[PDB]
Parts: structure tokens; sequence; C-alpha cells
């Protein structure tokens, strides 16, 4: 586990030093990326924190608890919609690209950022004065959680698990199937490659951020009137929660592997930033 | 033909020429580069105070 | 017919006068001075604003504007000490080689591969710049320009020629012929009454401004040459070719004076400055860095790394106080 | 701090900003570098204007299907190659155009000059369009005469058809490379928009290849 | 190059006016513009100022508020929209550009102007002298002094030089204390240092009898100090 903290560290760390030492020619997807990579080092320097949380136990304060909820979700909410971009501006950039060519907007990828990041933030600053480190309750362990009651909960986690997981899986399955339809249809060299690198990056998308939006789901609809609960649905959700996360964790480590050193610009990029260190 | 006649009248005005020895000419770019040492602001570099460089 | 027998037997001469007056070394005598500490330099300023490479660059006699030519099609005239645009003029032809400014600095001077020099006037009473001569009639591509007089200009071109053009008239007043290959650069001695040419033909001539003759030919680079400037006493010279070698030579002895290679360079060199003093040889090369050498003992002072791609254009001021360098990457760096 | 360098400060702030609209304008442009020998037929290539006193480059603007064309003619620089080429490393693609109707060994020297051009340090990403001219004066010379003058290892019979695929697949495989660019080949026809049309479909084929790059895809 | 005044005549108090200057000759876009106003008999006084682009808008204080300085670039016009014109605006307006970049002349143009009548702590500028009787081919010595030091740290020292011939509008002669303008005659000469500043004429003809003003450019006020009269 600490492997995968280091990893993600290193990787993140990285990626945003190599987009950020020269600044120049990130036309959009770069600039995405760098958005991409600082959510996602925000998220690895946050792991440790709920890993000792589930080693052990809840024994830190309420005031961290509610820094930690407030920043975790702004930059998952970030983490899913920077992806939904990404996939939009590849979508423009290739389906649309003799379109975009002739009047492509100048200006369109760092107020699409900072709208992102203000939408995220109205997104999630009504939550963190909404949690605490809540009693023992019949799981006889405290816990960093929620504490408003059970309808309002429900209402809130339909609402983030629709925007947070439906948008961007609809967003990125539209934009990526309309690209390898139009690579199919052309002809060459580089088309097998995208296709790949595309076909990997839906799949490696839906395999991770998933599990625990489906878990996440019939916790849901478990708590709105349907099949009984016992010792073993609770364990099993429990541990199925964990498991899922896990998972979302290792995919926030994966992210930079997969989108910044597949390409051969940003290997270039960083192989000269490395020759003038 | 006129070009042969035009490179070797160049040639004869080329070696017409007096030379001095290696060692003057030498001896003066040495003279030159240490006689202006204490004015070039890159050999020995100025002040900050006088720097119009910040 | 028979006239090359007497071309290479006055060749033959020539050679033999040369090896008659060499008694001595240029590093021998110097052996004894103490030689210059690691010379470090810093990046003062950086000036942005060009889209494409930066071709040539030129300082003011005031040592503080110069203009920076670029493939955008643009002119600009920077401030240096403030880094702010002074002037930005817009070319007809965006493929420009070379630019120059006048000694007074009332206009610049532009040409590439459209074969014209243009001349603009950047001090107008309408308050614009605006295109002030077009000379034309070189066939080739033009490589160099420099002012002499703001009346007269000293073009060099890809045709195997240089020209000395009457700027209010517009026609050439003298044409310069001799090179073999394409003339790709030029620099005019301090008093401006000769000038030395490099051409590919790895060869350069030393010119007299009036009357127009060739007056003696360097020999010794193995590849084209590609720049060229005047030593501050205006008795020597030096040459960067594309065989990784600055050689310098000396006008009165008429003989090579010093190489400065070294085994690590292997590129072409694209620019070369000396100091105000002259102890010291400023060379870009293609590995991204310029170098700086002891024009006295032909050993490596420092580098100027800090450029993303190759660098094309270098000067110094005429107070030598700082170094202007501009590389491929669309950046031109004040460096002290 | 400032007492009149503010106004210079802003008028440097408005130099910048029309540079920078400037710059985008010309961004939004395509350009083409057209290439060939002599008698090779670039006169039927620039006959399709749609829109100098020097003769040092010749620069033909035109428009189709709302994108914008400046194709860079330098054939009137007789210099060597390698001195000024470095200044078109960035164009969109080259267009070279080669003579069918030819002998003086006019065709090999094409083929000579076409694997100088496409194995140039320079030109290691940007796609050739060949444009091979004169196919009617091509049948009737292979009619009149035997493609054996030039290539005498042909093995084929003498048709229009095999002879001009041999030619084209020459010409393909003379290419070093076949990893990173790619060469479109069109046989120049009388139709003034067929030939505008090919350009476009390589200039956009060139242009999704470009920016599959740029996006990190490839 | 020439600026052309319009606007002008007789208004009651608490009216408004628009004052027009249309600009031939010359890139209107790239140069700032000043109105400035001369009252009858009495020296000039600064008014308005509007950059290039109309980035920036500066106004004097006795006229801020009530005036508004805009101008139209496509069809090169300066327009000055004033209300609430009291019995202290009646005064002769002047069209001034003004180009602001290393080494330039600022202040180098002058419109004819058009007068406009209304019936019924920062800096100062101090001009000792008002008027001497001179004869021609001798020399004349004009001092100015500031309140606070005109020299700046970047080693610029802000102090104009104007001339009013009779009858016509002010000709700028000395920028920055020491640089002549175009086409100003060698005879004139401008030094000083820091807060005394003295312009001199060599050999002065009978071109040269007129108002002289000084005028500080530090801070953007613009006080110009009533000018020294010469005659005879
Ligand atoms: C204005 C409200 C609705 C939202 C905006 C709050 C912004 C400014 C953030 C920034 C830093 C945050 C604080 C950081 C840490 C703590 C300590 C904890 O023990 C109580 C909450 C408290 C005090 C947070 C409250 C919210 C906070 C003040
Ligand atoms: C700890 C909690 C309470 C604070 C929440 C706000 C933080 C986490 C968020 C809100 C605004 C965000 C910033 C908005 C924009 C940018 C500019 C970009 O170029 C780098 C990232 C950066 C700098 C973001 C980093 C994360 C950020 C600082
Ligand atoms: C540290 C632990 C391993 C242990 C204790 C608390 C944890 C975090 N938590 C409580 C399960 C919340 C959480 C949920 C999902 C993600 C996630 C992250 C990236 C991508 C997709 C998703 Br979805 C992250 C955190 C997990 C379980």
């Amino acid at each position: 586990y600490s492997l995968l903290f280091l990893l993600g560290l290193l990787g993140n760390g990285a990626v945003a030093a190599v987009l950020l030492s020269r600044r120049t020619a990130l036309s959009s997807t770069d600039t995405f990326l760098l958005h991409l990579a600082v959510a996602d080092t925000l998220l690895v320097l946050t792991l440790p924190l709920w890993a000792v949380d589930a080693a052990v136990q809840w024994v830190f304060g309420s005031g961290l608890c509610k820094v930690a909820g407030a920043l975790f979700n702004i930059n998952f909410y970030a983490g899913a919609l920077l992806l939904a971009c990404i996939s939009f501006d590849r979508y423009l950039n290739i389906v649309h690209a003799t379109q975009l060519y002739r009047r492509g907007p100048p200006a369109r990828v760092t107020l699409t950022c900072l709208a992102v990041w203000g939408l995220c933030l109205l997104f999630a600053l009504p939550d963190f004065i909404f949690l605490s480190a809540h009693h023992d309750e019949r799981l006889n362990a405290t816990h960093c959680q929620y504490n408003f009651p059970q309808v309002g909960r429900t209402a809130l986690r339909v609402l983030q698990l629709v925007a947070g997981f439906l948008l961007p899986l609809l967003v990125m399955a539209y934009c990526y199937a309309h690209i390898l339809a139009v690579l199919l249809v052309s002809r060459g060299q580089r088309r097998l490659r995208a296709m790949r690198l595309v076909v990997v990056v839906v799949v490696a998308f839906a395999l991770c951020w998933t599990p625990y939006h489906l878990v996440v789901l019939v916790d849901i609809l478990m708590d709105l009137g349907a099949l009984a609960r016992n010792c073993g649905r609770e364990s099993r959700v429990d541990v199925a929660k964990s498991v899922t996360s896990g998972l979302g964790y290792m995919h926030c480590c994966l992210n930079p592997l997969l989108y910044a050193f597949v390409g051969v610009k940003f290997r270039e990029r960083m192989w000269m930033l490395l020759l003038r260190l | 033909i006129a070009q042969a006649r035009k490179l070797v009248e160049q040639l004869k005005m080329e070696a017409n020429i007096d030379r001095i020895k290696v060692s003057k000419a030498a001896a003066d770019l040495m003279a030159y580069c240490e006689a202006h040492a204490k004015e070039d602001p890159l050999l020995t570099p100025v002040p900050a105070s006088e720097n119009p460089f910040r | 017919d028979q006239l090359r027998q007497e071309a290479e037997q006055l060749k033959n001469q020539i050679r033999d006068a040369r090896k008659a007056c060499a008694d001595a070394t240029l590093s021998q005598i110097t052996n004894n001075i103490d030689p210059v500490g690691r010379i470090q330099m810093r990046t003062r300023r950086t000036l942005r604003g060009h889209l494409a490479k930066i071709y040539a660059m030129h300082w003011g006699t005031d040592s503080r504007l110069l203009v920076s030519a670029s493939q955008d099609g643009k002119l600009i005239i920077w401030d240096s000490y403030t880094t702010n645009k002074v002037h930005a003029i817009p070319l007809r032809s965006s493929w420009v080689m070379t630019c120059a400014y006048a000694p007074s600095g009332n206009y610049v001077a532009c040409g590439g591969l459209d074969n014209i020099c243009s001349i603009y006037n950047l001090k107008t009473r309408e308050g614009n710049v605006r295109v002030s001569r077009e000379l034309a009639g070189h066939t080739g591509y033009l490589s160099c320009c420099r002012f002499l007089d703001d009346n007269q200009i000293v073009t060099s071109s890809g045709d195997t020629t240089c020209a000395l053009w009457d700027i209010e008239t517009g026609q050439q007043t003298t044409t310069f012929t001799g090179h073999t290959g394409d003339v790709m650069s030029l620099s005019l001695a301090p008093d401006t009454r000769l000038f030395v040419s490099g051409a590919c033909d790895a060869s350069a001539k030393l010119w007299d401004v009036r009357e127009g003759m060739c007056r003696q030919t360097f020999t010794g680079h193995e590849s084209d040459i590609n720049a060229i400037c005047f030593f501050p006493n205006g008795n020597a010279f030096a040459t960067g070719s594309d065989d990784a070698t600055c050689r310098l030579f000396d006008l009165r002895a008429d003989q090579e004076l010093m190489t400065y290679s070294h085994d690590n360079i292997i590129c072409g060199i694209t620019s070369v400055s000396f100091s105000k003093s002259g102890r010291l040889l400023l060379a870009g090369y293609d590995d991204f860095n310029c170098n700086v050498w002891d024009a006295l003992k032909a050993d490596r002072a420092g580098v100027l790394a800090g450029h993303d791609n190759r660098v094309s254009c270098l000067g110094v001021t005429d107070d030598g106080m700082a170094v202007a360098t501009g590389s491929w990457d669309s950046f031109l760096k004040i460096w002290n | 701090l400032s007492a009149e360098d503010k106004a210079a400060v802003e008028r440097s702030k408005m130099i910048d900003r029309n540079l920078r609209e400037d710059g985008e304008k010309a961004a939004r442009e395509v350009k083409l570098l057209l290439l060939g020998a002599g008698e090779s037929g670039k006169s039927t290539i620039v006959k399709q204007m749609k829109i100098v006193k020097t003769t040092g480059i010749v620069e033909t603007h035109f428009t189709f299907k709302d994108l914008h064309f400046k194709m860079f003619d330098v054939g009137a620089q007789r210099s060597e190659r390698k001195k000024w080429i470095h200044c078109f490393e960035g164009v969109t693609a080259i267009i070279f155009c080669v003579a069918l109707s030819d002998e003086m060994n006019r065709m090999h020297e094409s083929m000579k000059l076409f694997d100088s051009i496409c194995n140039n340090k320079w030109f290691t990403d940007t796609s050739i369009i060949l444009f091979l001219n004169k196919k009617d004066l091509f049948e009737e010379k292979i009619k009149k005469s035997p493609l054996t003058i030039c290539y005498p290892e042909y093995a084929g019979s003498n048709t229009y058809e095999e002879a001009a695929a041999y030619i084209q697949c020459q010409f393909e495989d003379l290419n070093k490379r076949k990893d990173t660019k790619e060469i479109y080949t069109h046989f120049t026809c009388s139709t003034d928009t067929k030939n505008v049309q090919f350009v476009f479909d390589a200039v956009t084929d060139v242009i999704i290849k470009n920016n599959l790059k740029d996006c990190g895809l490839f | 190059v020439q600026l052309v005044e319009s606007g002008g005549g007789l208004v009651q108090p608490g009216g408004s006016r628009k004052l027009s200057c249309s600009a031939s000759g010359f890139a209107f876009s790239s140069f700032g513009m000043h109105w400035v106003r001369q009252a009858p008999e009495k020296g000039l006084e600064w008014v308005a100022y509007i950059s290039s682009g109309s980035g920036t808008i500066y106004y004097a204080d006795t006229v801020k508020g009530r005036f508004t300085i805009s101008r139209d670039d496509p069809k090169n016009t300066l327009f000055l929209q004033m209300t609430s014109l009291r019995s202290e605006d009646t005064a002769m307006y002047y069209c001034v550009r003004s180009i602001y970049y290393y080494g330039s002349s600022p202040f180098d143009f002058w419109g004819q102007g058009t007068t406009l009548t209304v019936s019924s702590s920062d800096i100062v500028m101090t001009q000792a002298t008002s008027s001497v009787p001179v004869t021609p081919g001798e020399s004349v010595s004009i001092s100015c002094r500031s309140s606070k030091s005109l020299l700046h740290s970047n080693g610029n020292t802000y102090l104009y030089w104007f001339l009013q011939r009779p009858g016509q509008s002010p000709q700028l002669l000395i920028y920055r204390m020491s640089n002549l303008a175009s086409g100003v005659p060698d005879r004139f000469s401008g030094s000083g240092s820091g807060t005394a500043f003295t312009l001199t004429i060599s050999r002065l003809e009978a071109e040269d009898v007129g108002v002289y003003y000084c005028m500080q450019h530090l801070e953007y006020p613009l006080t110009f100090g009533a000018g020294t009269k010469l005659e005879l």
C-alpha cells in the first residue's frame, strides 16, 4: 500500500514538474493533464490519512476530519470532471479536426479549467460543515462521517453518484465511441495505436471508477425500502467498499502512466528537461 | 580564359603585399588585450551598483 | 590553357611567403599569460513575444535598444533594460535571414529569401514605422547586411557576391565578386574602411569598401564558414564554420593565428562574437548552448546554456556590459 | 517607480496583444511547400488559383471548403538546398510534382531529388503529396517507346495502367521511413476540382495525425 | 499632420457642450491625446488625457466629475463632453498629441484650439520673471523652479519647454530638459538640475518673441506655471 502511495506521488510529481518546467506549447490536453496531475497528487497525499484510519480507528479529531473530507470531495470531483474534459478535447481535435483548425477557440482551456474548479467548489462546499467524528454507532467504532438525517443522506448520495459517475461516463463513452468510429474509417499507421490507447483508457476507467459506484448504488437502494439487511449483508457491503476504494486508489496512481507517459511528445519533453537538469 | 587571367592577376595582387612576422602580430594582440582589461565588464564584472541589468 | 600552371606557381609562392614569416605561434607567446577564471554569466532578462524561430538580431549603438527578426514576419525592436517592445514592424515577406540596426538609430534593415533589402525608417512624423527603401538587384537570398553611414549599406547574398548600395538612390554603388560559394556572413572594420566576408567555399576575403578590390583571402577551414567578426583592434578576425572550429586569423601577418576546436563539440557554429577587450570569444553552436573561449589561449572558459534549441544569433553591446543570444525556440536572453 | 514609463508599458502590452492576435490568425492557416525539378509541371498545379516583382519566392494564396492554403514555390533560388530548406521545417506538407512524360534520364534526377527531400533531417514528419503530371502524354510515349529506356529491369508489358502503377510503387518505395510519414499520390486530371479535393483530403489526414500526436493518442 | 478643433462658442452657465478634434495626417490610434485649456490672458492649464486604446483616462481636479474625454479611432476623432459649465471654464481649448516609448517626444504637436465663453498641494512650477526686455543678437536665460525634484530614479528629468508665439498655438522646444525637438533651431538649449532649470537662447531673431512655458511630466496632474514674456 505504501508502494502505491510512493508510486502515485512520484508519478504525479514527475508529470507536474515536466508540464510545469516548460509552460509553453500546452495547447489544451497538456493543461488538462497538468490539472488532473495536481488533483491526483492531492489524492495521493490524502490517502495515508484514511489508510491509518482503517488501520485502527479515527482517533484524529473533528476539524481535520472536516478539512480532509472537503479536500477529498473537491479533488475527487475534479478528477472526473477533468477526465470528461480531456475526452471532450480529444473528441474535438479528431472528429472535428478540420472544423476546429479553421476557428479554434483561443482560451477555451484555462477558462474551462477554472469553471470546473469553481463548479466543484460550489459542489463540495456544503458537505464538510455537514460531517464530523460521529459517536459510537452500532458499528462500535467512531468514524469521520455524516450526521444529518437519512433522507438528506440518500438525496446527497444519489446526487453525488449521478454527478460524478453518470455524466463523466456518458461524456467519455460518447466522445471515445465517435473517436473510434473516425479512426476506423481513416487509414494509416498511427490509427492502430490510437484505437489501442483509447480502448485501454476506456477499459481502465470503466473497470476502476465503476465498482465503488455500483456498491454505493446498492447501499443506497438497500436503504430505500428494499432487501432486508443482516450481519452478512453489512459485512459484505463494507468489505466491498474497502476493495473498491483500493481499486480507486490504484487507478489514481495509474492515471499519469496511462495519460502522460504513453505519449511520445511527453516522453520527448521529459527527456529534454532531464538533459538540462 | 578571361577568368584565368583575372585569377592570375588577383594572385599577383595578393602575392605583392608585405607581411610582418607572426611574433610581432601576436605581441600586438596581447598588448591590446592587456591594455583594455579593466574596461571589460565581462572579464572583470562591475559592482552591482553600476550594473544596468539588475 | 596552361594558365593553371601559373596560378599554381603563384599559390605555391604565396604559401612559401606565408611560411617564411611564421617564426613563432601565438600559443607559445601566450603560454606565460595568466589564465582567466571560470567565466560565470547569469541570465538577467528574457524577451518573449516572437512566435517562430528568431533568425537574426542586432544591438543599437546606445547598448540599450536591439532589433530582432523572426520567421513570423516580425521585426520587433526591444528596450533591453525594461524588456519593453518599443516597436513591432510587420514584414511583407516572412522569410527573413538577417537584420541590422543603423549606427544613428533612425533606420533598420531586413532581408531574406526574397532577395530584397528593405530599409525601414523608425523616426517619422506620422508616428508609425514605414518602409523607406526596397533595394533590389541581388539574384540569390540575402545572408547579411550592415549599415555604414545611414546612406550606404553592404549586403552579402547567396549568389556568391556582395554589394555596396547608396540608399537614397537605390542602386549598387559597388559590387564585390570573387567568392565561389554563397557568402554567409560579413563584418565591418571598426573604421568602416574594410570588411571581411566568409563564404561556403571555406574561404574568407578582405574587401576594401572604396574602389572595391579584394586585398587578401584566408583559408584553413574544411567546411562552410557561417559566422565572422572583427577583432576590436581591427587587425584580426575570427571565423566559425561547420567543422566545429573558431579559427582566428590576423590581417597583417596574412596567416592563421589560432584554432579553437574541442573534441566534445561535433556540430556546426552559427554565431561568433568578441568581447570589448578581445580577450573572450563567444560562439553559438547547435548543442543549444554557447561557448566562451580564451581568445589568447584557446581554452574554454564558460558555457551559456539555457536555450531549448539551436542558438542562431549572438551579439555583444558596444559598451560590453551584456551579451544577447537568440535561438530557434523564439526567445532572446541577455546575459551578464 | 514609474512616471511616464507606465505609458511605455501600456504601449508594450498593446503591441503584445496585436502580436498574439496576428500569431493566432497566422496559425489558423495551412502552409504547403511546392517542389519539383525542371519541366516537372508545376504550372498545372498552381493554375488552381482562387484568391510580385521579386524572383526569390512565390506565395500562392487560395481557399477551399473554408480552409485557407498558402503554397510556397522556391524554384528561383538555384542555391544549395541545405542553406535555406530549414526555413520550411514546420510546413504542413510538401507537394512534389513529377512529370511522367520523361530522354536525358530526367526521371532519374527526379527520383534523386525525391530521395534527398524525403530523407532530409528536417522533413522527418511532414507528409509528401506526389503529383504525377502529363498522364496522357506518358500514355502516348509508352505506346510509342518502351518503358525499358528509363528502367531496363521492367518485367511487365507496356500499358498505361501497369506502367503507371510501377512508377508509383517505385516512388513510394523510395521512402526510407514508412513509419512516421505518409506519401499521398495522385494522377493529375483535367478536372480543376479533383486535384484540390485530393489536396484537401491529404491535408485533413495530416491534420488528424498531427492532432493524434498532440493529444497523446500516439 | 494637423488637428482641427470645433464646438466652441457662447454657452449659458449650467449648460453642456461637446468639443471635437479631428486628426489627419498621422496614425491617430497610436497617440495619446490631451485636452489643455488656456484662460484669456492667463497661463496654460492641463484639463484631460486619454491614452491609446482608451486604457487609462485622467482628469484635472477642477474638471473632474463633470468632464468626459473620449476617442473614436475609426473616424479619427477626439471628444470632450462637459456639463455644468461654470463661469470659470471660459477659455481656449487645445488638442495635443503625445506618444510614449523610449526616446519619444510627447506633446510635440498642438491643435489650433477653439474658444468657449460662458456668460454670467500636488506640485507647483514657479517662473519668477514674467517679462524681460531683449534685443536681437543677444543671449537670454529663462529660469524655472519646481516644488518637488523632477529627477527620477531612472535618470530622466521630466521637464518640457514650450514656446507660444503671439496668435499661435504653443510649440514644443525642449523635452526631458536636455533634448531639442524636431525642427527647433540649434540656438535653443536647455539645462538644469533637479529643482532649478534654465533655457538659453544664443542669438535670437524676431521669430523668438512670445511666451515661454515650463511643464512637469513626473506626477500626472501636469502643472505648468505662468510663462515668461519676451518682446522687443
Ligand atoms: C463561508 C463558508 C460557508 C465556506 C467557506 C469557508 C472557507 C473560507 C474555509 C477555508 C478554511 C476552512 C476552515 C479550516 C479548518 C477549520 C477548523 C475546524 O475545526 C472547523 C472548520 C474550519 C474553521 C474550516 C471552516 C471553513 C474554512 C474557513
Ligand atoms: C483544504 C481545503 C479546505 C481547501 C480547498 C481549496 C483547494 C484544495 C483548491 C481550491 C482552488 C484550487 C486551485 C485552483 C487553480 C489552480 C491553478 C493551477 O495552475 C494549479 C492548481 C490550482 C492552484 C488549484 C489547486 C487546488 C485548489 C487550491
Ligand atoms: C484508504 C482506504 C484504502 C481505506 C480507508 C478509507 C478509504 C477511503 N474511503 C473512505 C473508502 C473513501 C474513498 C472512496 C473512493 C475513492 C476513489 C479514489 C480514486 C478513484 C476512485 C475512487 Br471511488 C477514494 C476514497 C479507503 C478504504
